[PDB]
């Protein structure tokens, strides 16, 4: 069941009580990604096995 | 199976230009923070190339 998605890293901290629907990645590292989105893009979301 | 154990540490590991380097291969050390090399100072490293 892999419906259920959970963010691996955030470029700001927690803060209480908040929500985010974001998608876009950073450029990090590796493949960071192509421009601002699209391929060779790690997504920020990871599903649940 | 014999590993190096050589201790390259206490030194700076600058990535400035590193990183912009296409041709380079892989720098970023994701214990600390790849951005965390440059005035880093290395406790006991030990390279085991």
């Amino acid at each position: 069941n892999y419906n259920y998605l959970y963010r691996l890293f955030r470029k700001s901290n927690l803060k209480p009580f908040e929500r985010d629907i974001s998608t876009e990645i950073y450029q990090a590292g590796s493949t960071p990604c192509n421009g601002v989105e699209g391929f060779n893009c790690y997504f920020p979301l990871q599903s649940y096995g | 199976y014999a590993w190096n154990r050589k201790r390259i540490s206490n030194c700076v590991a600058d990535y400035s230009v590193l990183y912009n380097s296409a041709s380079f291969s892989t720098f970023k050390c994701y214990g600390v923070s790849p951005t965390k090399l440059n005035d880093l100072c290395f406790t006991n490293v030990y390279a085991d190339s």
